[PDB]
Parts: structure tokens; C-alpha cells; sequence
């Protein structure tokens, strides 16, 4: 089980306390900086009340080191299929002429399709002259007309959103645990802040950064995995290129709305008197989605997807070198003086000394009620606070040491009276 | 489709003790009768929130429905001796009273319901403070807030006003500021919870969800746009009742439609549902959320 | 370029000045007075597509 990493003491000048109803009500109003832990560490803050037997931690568990994306220009795309209609009218019948057919406008609606309905899709109107006479399907030798109404319609039930990344924002998913017991999972990136119940935490100094993301393109799939394309972001929907038909939402692609942006003159027409063949050349994004799907090995990093927050993440080799700033906006913290007993027992010890992670210690907490344990060493540098329940539970955490042969005696107490306890174990040397 | 702005769900009562002389037209509130405590609520360009939330209760309807507590006394006199308790919490309330109206109510910082009035023969002023002499005196209560209320019983005593850069808003002393005070009026929303005080919030997030509640449909009466019709007389699904009602799929999917045997063509109301606010990043069930102008004492030194 | 603070010390920046507000530059959100910054007046200038939405 993970535990603390950098145990610091809160400043008493910005932390006041008071006695209200045989208890100890303490307030928190200040700003304190703490070193951010590595993958699997915590940013614990020791809080001391008016007495000496009141010790409460503020566990800020760190999941892992991630690099989130920063979206800016995005659009929706997908597959479509033309649905053209055939309507041949003879010459000199209604609205059928040569100049009216050779110079027909797309925005205008002919008389042979006005009764169909002005739908909210990407539709158009075309006209092509054909042969005349009794040998074609009319009675006059003048060229007849052929009004074609083509509208797009998506045949697939899925959609894809194409976006890019401009800066790999180093995201640190933190698991903030309040003093009373409330556990909240948030994240911090670059220098943003997240408001909580006790206050607001924000990322301080950063160093881990990856540049050169404008020459790539990512595709998001609702429900499936992500993808990556080895090309810059497309800005012009030209014919014969991936990204000629763009929209704005998922329903605009699944239902083929009229608000989508497409390339002009993209529908092919092959009129043969009565036979009409309307085909397109839309690039299927599923091919690139299945050929270049995450994870993909690029350069010397590892670009992958994500689990919690929907976004593009990047995994790089290295530890966590950052700081965390915790600001309090007047948060009242109460505490009830416990009076239960406990008998702790040593279990094992395995970890590292002078490292970023620390040494994982385990104690056999055995009590008869629900309380809290408060342990400390000799010089007052180490502190152990683990939840105590009714029964025999094995609570484990992480401690820091600067010696491979740890022989420090601890003094654990669950009410105020300490008891002797010695720990031991062999550690390894690692950075 | 478009819901009306006068169909008041629930009881539909808009009156208070001491100024209940308008009970002949404000009890209930329908198309017949001009209720003085409801005409200004539908003014275009004055209360946009009340027009956006049509099918929703108000402060007075919440008082009559045992939702918002009442003050003591609920109707304080302005020209009475021995001071006036209903002035210390109202002087820092930047309001505006037009004419004719004699009384005016407001939502105090104690979560109750207070109101002031002028004794005959006097009326309100421009600052809604003292009384002056004038035509007719509308025996009612002029609303001074743009709030909407609903039925909820969600406890929220562990949430208080935690604004940034605010020392003391209204009459509630927040944080202790040893420096100076910036006495100035501005705009800021608020939200009152159950068994708590008037909690002020800088930002808010409204959420509307559609359900199958009876207060989410409008009906157009006819013989068997047009006028309104009482929806409480429509029968339920799988049963009968008083009269008969019919509508589209949204109305037939919840109640029983008799088609030609009905007397009112009902439809779906586009402006109702349960409204929830997001405070401290946690979605809760508020009671009465408003948006007035108060005097916020910010920092300076 | 130099930085002036009301009633405080000064500073120096080893970076050329830009007349257009752009992202990643010291001056992406500029105004014309201190009251236009402390209160964020609508007459200020800013770069388009700067606030991220999720």
C-alpha cells in the first residue's frame, strides 16, 4: 500500500485553533508549498492543534506522471454515400430548356423536386441534356432535360473527431483526501488550479515538457481506442485528401446535417439517358484509424491513449520533478479527542533509501474501536498516522530514509500514551 | 409547445399577512384579475430569469407551501416608533420601487421572509426606504428580487458563503478583515438551502432535466394561440377522473388521451423540470435561487 | 522592455516588444489602465482562441 513521501509541518502563524465544546476547532488560512511525489507517492501535510496528541495528515496521492494534450482546432468527419434521383422530362414541357439546364444553379430548386421537401441535409440540384425524338423516350426532336437531386447520407453508425495537439501539458492526477475522510480525485496541469472543499491546489515549478506536436493528427473514437496520423493538421478541405468533408458535432455526421463544410463540386455524375450512376471518392477514415491506432512508437517516446480523462497522453521515461502549492481559504477543521487503545506489531520492510519513492513499511494495527494511530520517532522527524478500525488490520504506507540499515525506534500511540516499537529492514540504493 | 407565463403550479397564491387585501384576484392567480404582485414579474427587460423559468414557484408560493420560513414580524412597519428591525438587513439592498405600490418584500439574510409597508396614507419612494405622499395604493407586495423557487427538502447546513475577496456581504460577517472596507454595490447571485442561511455564491451552474411531472405540460382549451386550461383536471394513464384531455406523444405517453372525447389539446411545456445548482463542485438541490444587487464590502488595504 | 509597478520596484526583460497580442508572449492580454486590468474592462485586447473548453 502506498503512503506519504514528503512529510512537512504546517506553519502555526497561519493556523489558529480554539476550544468549542470540549474539543479543538482549528482553522486553515495560508499558502504552503510541498514537493510533489513520484508514481505512487503522497503529499502529506502534518497539522498540529492546540495540544501535542493531535496529528492529522492531508494525503494527496499521486497516480502517475502523464502529459495531457491541448486541443485548439478540431472538427468531426465520417463516411457518407450519395443518394441521387432520376427525373427525365421532355423538351417544351413545363420548365425544360437548353439555357435553363446548361446554366442551372445548385441553390435553386426545380419543379420536379420541390414536392419532395427541403430537408436539413447536404442536397443539391443538377441538370444534364439528353437526346430527343421517339428513339429516346419523347415525341420531340429537341433535347430533353434530366433533373438530378443528390443528397448525402451517412451509412455508418459511428463518427470520428479529428484534432491535434499544440503543447503536451504535464498532467498529474492527484487523489486529494480530506481530513474528515472525503476522498476526491482531480488533476493539475502546467499551472492551473482546482477548487476543492478545503481550498485550491495548483502545480508550481515544472520541467517535464515535450515539444513538436504540431506535425501530428489524432482521431478520437467514442467508445473505442484512439489513433494517430503522421501528417500535419488539415486546414483546407480539398478534393483527394483526408479531411475534405468536415462538420461540427457527432449528430452532424451521423445524420448528415446541412451545416457541414464540404468541397465544392465533389459529386460525380454520369448521365446515360435513363441510367444514372452517382459515385464519390471519399477517403474512409476507418482505414487510417485501423492502420495507425494507438499505441504507436514515435521517436524516443510512447504515445498512448487514456483511461480516466478522455484525451491524448504521452509516456516519457523519468521521475517526477515538480512542486505543489496548497492554498487555504478559511477552512474549519475539527477533531475529537480519542481514548481507545491499540497494540501495533511489526510486519516487514521493503523499499529504498535516499530515493524518490521511499521505504514501504507495514504494521499490524490491532484495536477494539474505530480511531486513529499517531506514531513518531525520537528526534521528531518521522510521523506515522494510519487509520485504526475494530479488529486486526494490516495498514501499509511509504516512509523515507537515508540509511540502508534502518534501526530507528518508533513510539506509537492511539490516545496519548506511547509504546516502544522497533523496526528493521534492508533497503536498496536507487535514485 | 411554448409554456404560458401565468399558469402557476401548485396552489398559485401570491399574498402575505397584513397586505392580503388583494386575495380576490391573487388567490388563485389566473387570467381573470390583475394581481399586483405578479404583473411586474412578467415585464420584458426587467426579470429575465423569471421569464426563462415559467413553470416554477416564487418566494410567496414557497411561503404558502411551507418551504421558506417566515420572519417575526413578517410585515414590519416603516413609520413605527422604537426603531424598525426590518431595515438593518434591507438598507444594504439596492432595490428600485416604481409607483402606486405601497408594500414591498425581500429575502433576508436569515433565510426567512420579511416585508415592509407604509401606513395609510403613504406609499414607497425611489430608494424603497421611507414613505412619501402622492395615485391609487395597490394593496399587495412589490417584489424586489428575480428568484425562482421549487419543492425540495435537501439539507445543506455544511455550506456557507465562501467568496474570494469579500469581507462582509449584507449583514453576515464572513472572514475577519483587519484592514479597510470597500463599501460598494455590485451584482452577485445567491442560493438558499434548507436549514441554513442566505448563502452567496460568485458563480453558479444551472441544470435542467425533463421528467414526467404534472408541472411540465401545458394545455390549450377548446370546444368539444388559444387560452389556457387547468391541467389538474386531466385524467391519469390507466384510469379516469373529472374531464378529459388529449395531446401529442409527450402527453399521451404519461396520461390518457381520449382523442375526440377530450376538451383541451395539451402539449409539452418547454420550460420546466427540476432545476439544480452546483455549489462547491457538488450538485445539490437548492430552494430559491435569485440574482439581486447587494452591497459587497470588499478589501482595500 | 521594462516593467513598471505602482509604488514598487522596476524590472527588465530581455525580449523584443510585439505590437500584436499573441499566445506564449509577455502581453497576450493587454489593456490601457490599471482599472481595466483589476476589473477586466471590455475595452481590453486579447488573443482569439485562448480559453480552453472541456
Amino acid at each position: 500500500d502506498p503512503g506519504c513521501s514528503e512529510l512537512i509541518q504546517a506553519s502555526s502563524r497561519i493556523t489558529t485553533c480554539s476550544t468549542e465544546g470540549v474539543n479543538t476547532k482549528c482553522r486553515l488560512s495560508g499558502t504552503a508549498l510541498i514537493r510533489a511525489g513520484s508514481v505512487g507517492a503522497e503529499a502529506c501535510l502534518m497539522l498540529k492543534g492546540v495540544k501535542e496528541d493531535q496529528t492529522k495528515f492531508l494525503k494527496i496521492k499521486t497516480v502517475s506522471s502523464e502529459l495531457s494534450c491541448r486541443e485548439g482546432q478540431s472538427y468531426w468527419t465520417g463516411s457518407f454515400s450519395p443518394k441521387c434521383l432520376s427525373s427525365r422530362r421532355c423538351h417544351l414541357v413545363g420548365e425544360c430548356h437548353v439555357n435553363r439546364c446548361l446554366s442551372w444553379r445548385d441553390n435553386e430548386t426545380s419543379a420536379e423536386f420541390s414536392f419532395v421537401g427541403e430537408s436539413t441535409t447536404m442536397r443539391e440540384n443538377k441538370c444534364f441534356e439528353q437526346c430527343g425524338g421517339w428513339g429516346c423516350g419523347c415525341f420531340n426532336v429537341n433535347p430533353s432535360c434530366l433533373f438530378v437531386h443528390t443528397y448525402l447520407q451517412s451509412v455508418r453508425k459511428e463518427a470520428l473527431r479529428v484534432f491535434n495537439c499544440i503543447d503536451w501539458v504535464h498532467k498529474l492526477t492527484l487523489e486529494i483526501t480530506d481530513f474528515d475522510g472525503s476522498v476526491s480525485t482531480i488533476d493539475l496541469g502546467a499551472s492551473s488550479s482546482r477548487f476543492t472543499n478545503w481550498g485550491s491546489v495548483s502545480l508550481s515549478l515544472d520541467a517535464e515538457g515535450i515539444s513538436g506536436s504540431n506535425s501530428f493528427s489524432f482521431i478520437e473514437s467514442p467508445g473505442k481506442g484512439y489513433a494517430i496520423v503522421d501528417e500535419p493538421f488539415s486546414e483546407i478541405p480539398r478534393q483527394g485528401f483526408l479531411g475534405e468533408i468536415r462538420c461540427n458535432s457527432e449528430s452532424s455526421v451521423l445524420s448528415a446535417h446541412e451545416s457541414c463544410l464540404r468541397a465544392p463540386n465533389l459529386i460525380s455524375y454520369k448521365p446515360m439517358i435513363d441510367q444514372l450512376e452517382c459515385t464519390t471518392n471519399l477517403i474512409d477514415p476507418f482505414v487510417v484509424f485501423e492502420r495507425g491506432s494507438l499505441p504507436q512508437t514515435r521517436n524516443d517516446k510512447t504515445f498512448a491513449a487514456s483511461k480516466g480523462n478522455r484525451g491524448v497522453q504521452a509516456f516519457s521515461k523519468g521521475s517526477v520533478q515538480a512542486d505543489l502549492t496548497l492554498m487555504f481559504d478559511n477552512f474549519e477543521v475539527d477533531f475529537v479527542g480519542a481514548a481507545v487503545s491499540c497494540d501495533a506489531a511489526f510486519l516487514n520492510l521493503t523499499g529504498c533509501y535516499s530515493c524518490n519513492a521511499g521505504a514501504r513499511v507495514c504494521l499490524s494495527i490491532t484495536s477494539t474501536g474505530t480511531g486513529s494511530l499517531s506514531a513518531h520517532n525520537k528526534d521528531g522527524s518521522l510521523h506515522i498516522v494510519l487509520p485504526s478500525e475494530n479488529g486486526t488490520k494490516d495498514q501499509c504506507q511509504i516512509l523515507h530514509f537515508t540509511v540502508p540499515e534502518v534501526e530507528e525506534e518508533f513510539m506509537y500511540s492511539c490516545d496519548g500514551d506511547e509504546r516502544p516499537l522497533l523496526v528493521k529492514g534492508t533497503l536498496i540504493a536507487i535514485d | 409547445e411554448d409554456p404560458h407565463l401565468r399558469n402557476r403550479p401548485g396552489k398559485g397564491h401570491n399574498y402575505i399577512d397584513g397586505m392580503t387585501q388583494e386575495d380576490a384576484t391573487c388567490k388563485p392567480v389566473t387570467y381573470a384579475g390583475a394581481c399586483s404582485s405578479f404583473d411586474v414579474l412578467l415585464e420584458k427587460g426587467k426579470f429575465p430569469l423569471f421569464q426563462s423559468y415559467a413553470h416554477h414557484r416564487t418566494l410567496l408560493e414557497a411561503v404558502h407551501d411551507t418551504i421558506i420560513a417566515k420572519a417575526d414580524p413578517p410585515s414590519c412597519d416603516l413609520q413605527s416608533a422604537h426603531g424598525n428591525p426590518c431595515m438593518k438587513e434591507k438598507l444594504v439592498m439596492k432595490t428600485h420601487c416604481p409607483n402606486d405600490y405601497q408594500s414591498a418584500h425581500y429575502l433576508n439574510n436569515d433565510g426567512k421572509m420579511a416585508s415592509v409597508k407604509c401606513p395609510p396614507k403613504y406609499e414607497l419612494t425611489e430608494d424603497c426606504n421611507f414613505c412619501r405622499q402622492m395615485a391609487s395604493l395597490k394593496k399587495g407586495s412589490y417584489p424586489l428580487q428575480d428568484l425562482f423557487c421549487q419543492s425540495s427538502e435537501d439539507d445543506g447546513s455544511k455550506l456557507k458563503t465562501k467568496m474570494k475577496g469579500v469581507c462582509e456581504v449584507g449583514v453576515q460577517a464572513l472572514k475577519k478583515c483587519d484592514g479597510q472596507l470597500s463599501t460598494a454595490h455590485e451584482v452577485v447571485p445567491f442560493a438558499v438551502f434548507k436549514n441554513s442561511k442566505k448563502v452567496y455564491l460568485d458563480k453558479l451552474d444551472l441544470k435542467t432535466e425533463e421528467n414526467l411531472l404534472p408541472d411540465s405540460f401545458v394545455c390549450f382549451e377548446h370546444k368539444g394561440e388559444l387560452k389556457s386550461f387547468d391541467i389538474s383536471q386531466c385524467p391519469k394513464i390507466g384510469g379516469h377522473g373529472s374531464k378529459k384531455c388529449t395531446g401529442d406523444a409527450a402527453f399521451c405517453s404519461a396520461y390518457e388521451c381520449t382523442a375526440q372525447y377530450a376538451n383541451a389539446y395539451c402539449s409539452h411545456a418547454n420550460g420546466s423540470g427540476i432545476v439544480q445548482i452546483q455549489v462547491s463542485g457538488v450538485w445539490k438541490k437548492p430552494l430559491c435561487v435569485g440574482y439581486e444587487r447587494v452591497v459587497v464590502k470588499r478589501e482595500l488595504s
